[PDB]
RNA sequence: UGACUGCUCCCUAGCAUGCUACUACCG
RNA sequence: GCGGUAGUAGCAUGCUAGGGAGCAG
């Protein structure tokens, strides 16, 4: 429930209720979310909706805090103050909020259908927690745009490597290759039953076989995806040199067989993260070793 | 003083047992509760002593379990 | 409540009125004033009291959020709070039979069944080093939960009965040296 | 008529649920403890008393705990009207006066 | 609340009232304004709250009937519910045996406890110790109820199976000892 | 997985009655 | 000059409805 939003530097209860992730919110930085975009839905600690039975309305603006509850515009019991008021939003931390000065980050990058380049542009003219943001939001937009495409499914089998397939309802499909690994489940009346590791590029349909099977009627091929955990640690670490060789264990032989080694030994001494630009052949192969002995 | 404590402990390390999933074990989850109830109805605090060291062994038989370091390095049990 | 418009309309009205009256004057005036004046100041009475109503009601409301809210992430930690609580009271104890067992755990020495309290009956430990094999076992007896207990019989990892006189400093570093350790409860 | 003075403390000290560890979600079961801890203050003996006491003192100690524990992170600031009436002896004394009420 | 029926007149009167008022015409003028306006307020006054007393009378009527709807779903669905437990649980009466001690009967009527006795196709037992399993279900067949019946499987009190070479007298106190043995009728019913 | 009764405290919503107050109509 | 009537506001009293909790058989 309490969360935080942090270029406010606040924490929160609040949410958009609809946008990416749920992504926390505070009061005035709800606010200037829903005025600058159309995001005319909020959730709380409780969802913010009119509590008669039979009643419906979507939108926060107008609705009202009653008996320890809340009531709306259509159906207007208005003993009340409004919910949405005075540069803010009714919620916990109300007083200790901040704002944004730049208003227009989740209003300019959250509100994109998360393919342009401007994302990871502005991604990259980040801080480390909204490049956190960003890298989480990309993962989601992966997932969530990979959940529209269709079900490769074996009904009559044919000979290994060879077989034949139908897909499903209307849906488009992807690219080709085992980039896209074919990991569903097989159903027997109400359950899901050991199936294995498939990938469909040829079509007759010639499989790559990741596992030997024996394929039986109706077996269903297709990655199904959870979602990525928001992380609680910063993906790099601020650069500080150390004062010594303190707090090492030193040894006596020096590497030989590797030109290159001594120097980049005494820095990974003195040196606090380390990264490189090369292709195949650059330490790679034999430097994680050097360090090793 | 010495035995409302000994009590309460006794209380809470069962509840602490019980959410570690012990009660699929129908033979050690009767102990269990066997010794719980016997510590409760002590009127003196030697047999009730040694019902909480037979109880405690319990938990300190099981692996996986929890930390017995960490949770002693955190302020907390010797 | 003096951040409303009535307010101002009625203290101005107040003002007007009063300094007439203490000026002296005849009877229409103060008539005329009074009923210029009254309906300002009922104007005033009534959001004197509703906005009064309307923030406590928020603070009740307010106050009631952050109880569930609270409840909530309480009912969600209740396995390491317990055993935080558990540690803590096990610590406040201080009983030394409590206290050798729970080194000894912590060290490595963990039992492998219920203890027992009779007389008689097997308890079985495991003993991963030299060192606390020189500590609790020394001779034939031994140590353990501020008791005494007789060895008769040791198995390694590899099970195979290692006689006690096998053990030594410098002859001990070629075993399987996760011992298991069986003895009774001497009398 | 009054209790058993084991079962009210045991009342006050063995909860079911985890939420009635933390006084300040539910501080109305305390109110109602005292109220059928009350006629202990006329016993003889002086711990019976004392039971009474110590629950008002804890009712005290909770409102003051809430009170405080929500002005501080958050920035609500909490009044004390007639509320007070809680941590002492008349609103529990009048419960056992002939005068019908409510 | 401001396109009333009545808001035009009270509304036009106040302005020419009060324009004549302006206009600094003499006191019969403001006499007829404060009796216009007077009355004209006092007719207003029902036409807002008649008005408003009728809608909340007509929203209470709506969540009524709205209630009332959710109440007869939610009994059509129990009583779906309820016909498919019956049909589901009728198919398992074991229509020959039944039919069979039914007719046998002089009027149709039989007592309910001597169906399960006659008719049923298994058979589960409870075992509180050895000492009572050796006198009650020893060996593979044992005889209840004037019947024969053979074991098919055995559980303990942690639902894992056990095997009868294992259920003996020295090591009787290493399994959870509420144990349930199944059985089936052999040459009747499964 | 949570039975049948009895009593009491707290909070909100509605109804009825009474007290006071402010304007207006009528005689 | 006094009373009646019509709205409006505050306060008090008893019921009904909803929610949270305590004790007893
Ligand atoms: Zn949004
Ligand atoms: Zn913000
Ligand atoms: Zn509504």
């Amino acid at each position: 429930a309490v969360g935080a939003c942090v270029l406010c530097n606040s924490q929160t209860s609040l949410r958009c209720g609809a946008c990416i992730r749920r992504p926390f919110l505070c009061c005035k930085c709800c606010y200037d979310h829903v005025i600058s975009t159309s995001h005319k839905l909020v959730l709380s600690v409780n969802p913010y909706v009119c509590n008669a039975p039979g009643c419906d309305v979507t939108d926060v603006t107008q609705l009202y805090l009653g008996g320890m509850s809340y009531y709306c515009k259509s159906h207007k019991p208005p003993i009340s103050f409004p919910l949405c008021a005075n540069g803010q939003v009714f919620g916990l931390y109300k007083n200790t909020c901040v704002g944004s000065d730049n208003v227009t980050d989740f209003n300019a990058i959250a509100t994109c259908d998360w393919t342009n380049a401007g994302d990871y542009i502005l991604a990259n003219t980040c801080t480390e927690r909204l490049k956190l943001f960003a890298a989480e939001t990309l993962k989601a937009t992966e997932e969530t745009f990979k959940l529209s495409y269709g079900i490769a499914t074996v009904r009559e089998v044919l000979s290994d490597r060879e077989l034949h397939l139908s897909w499903e309802v209307g849906k488009p499909r992807p690219p080709l290759n085992r980039n896209y690994v074919f990991t569903g489940y097989r159903v027997t009346k109400n359950s899901k039953v050991q199936i294995g590791e498939y990938t469909f590029e040829k079509g007759a349909v010639v499989y790559r076989g990741t596992t030997t099977y024996k394929l039986n009627v109706g077996d269903y091929f297709v990655l199904t995806s959870h979602t990525v955990m928001p992380l609680s640690a910063p993906t790099l670490v601020p650069q500080e040199h150390y004062v010594r060789i303190t707090g090492l264990y030193p040894t006596l032989n020096i590497s030989d067989e590797f030109s290159s080694n001594v120097a980049n030994y005494q820095k990974v001494g003195m040196q606090k993260y380390s990264t490189l630009q090369g292709p195949p052949g650059t330490g790679k192969s034999h430097f994680a070793i050097g360090l090793a002995l | 003083s010495k035995m409302s404590d000994v009590k309460c402990t006794s209380v809470v390390l069962l509840s602490v047992l019980q959410q570690l999933r012990v009660e699929s074990s129908s033979k050690l989850w009767a102990q269990c509760v066997q010794l719980h109830n016997d510590i409760l109805l002590a009127k003196d605090t030697t047999e009730a002593f040694e019902k909480m060291v037979s109880l405690l062994s319990v938990l300190l038989s099981m692996q996986g379990a929890v930390d017995i370091n960490k949770l002693c390095e955190e302020m907390l049990d010797n | 409540f003096s951040s409303l418009p009535s307010y101002a309309a009625f203290a101005t009205a107040q003002e007007a009125y009063e300094q007439a009256v203490a000026n002296g004057d005849s009877e229409v005036v103060l008539k005329k004033l009074k009923k210029s004046l009254n309906v300002a100041k009922s104007e005033f009475d009534r959001d004197a009291a509703m906005q009064r109503k309307l923030e406590k009601m928020a603070d009740q409301a307010m106050t009631q959020m952050y109880k569930q809210a609270r409840s909530e992430d309480k009912r969600a930690k209740v396995t390491s709070a317990m055993q935080t609580m558990l540690f803590t009271m096990l610590r406040k104890l201080d009983n030394d039979a409590l206290n050798n067992i729970i080194n000894n755990a912590r060290d490595g020495c963990v039992p492998l069944n219920i203890i027992p309290l009779t007389t008689a009956a097997k308890l079985m430990v495991v003993i991963p080093d030299y060192n606390t094999y020189k500590n609790t076992c020394d001779g034939t007896t031994f140590t353990y939960a501020s008791a005494l207990w007789e060895i008769q019989q040791v198995v390694d990892a590899d099970s195979k009965i290692v006689q006690l006189s096998e053990i030594s400093m410098d002859n001990s570093p070629n075993l399987a040296w996760p011992l298991i350790v069986t003895a009774l409860r001497a009398n | 008529p009054y209790p058993d003075p084991s079962r009210i403390l045991g009342a006050g000290c063995f909860v079911d649920d985890i939420v009635k560890t933390d006084g300040t979600l539910m501080i109305e079961r305390f109110v109602s403890l005292a109220i059928d801890a009350y006629p202990l203050t006329k016993h003889p003996n002086q711990e019976y008393a004392d039971v009474f006491h110590l629950y008002l003192q804890y009712i005290r100690k909770l409102h003051d705990e809430l009170t405080g524990h929500m002005l501080d992170m958050y920035s609500v600031m909490l009044t004390n009207d007639n509320t007070s009436r809680y941590w002492e002896p008349e609103f529990y004394e009048a419960m056992y006066t002939p005068h019908t009420v409510l």
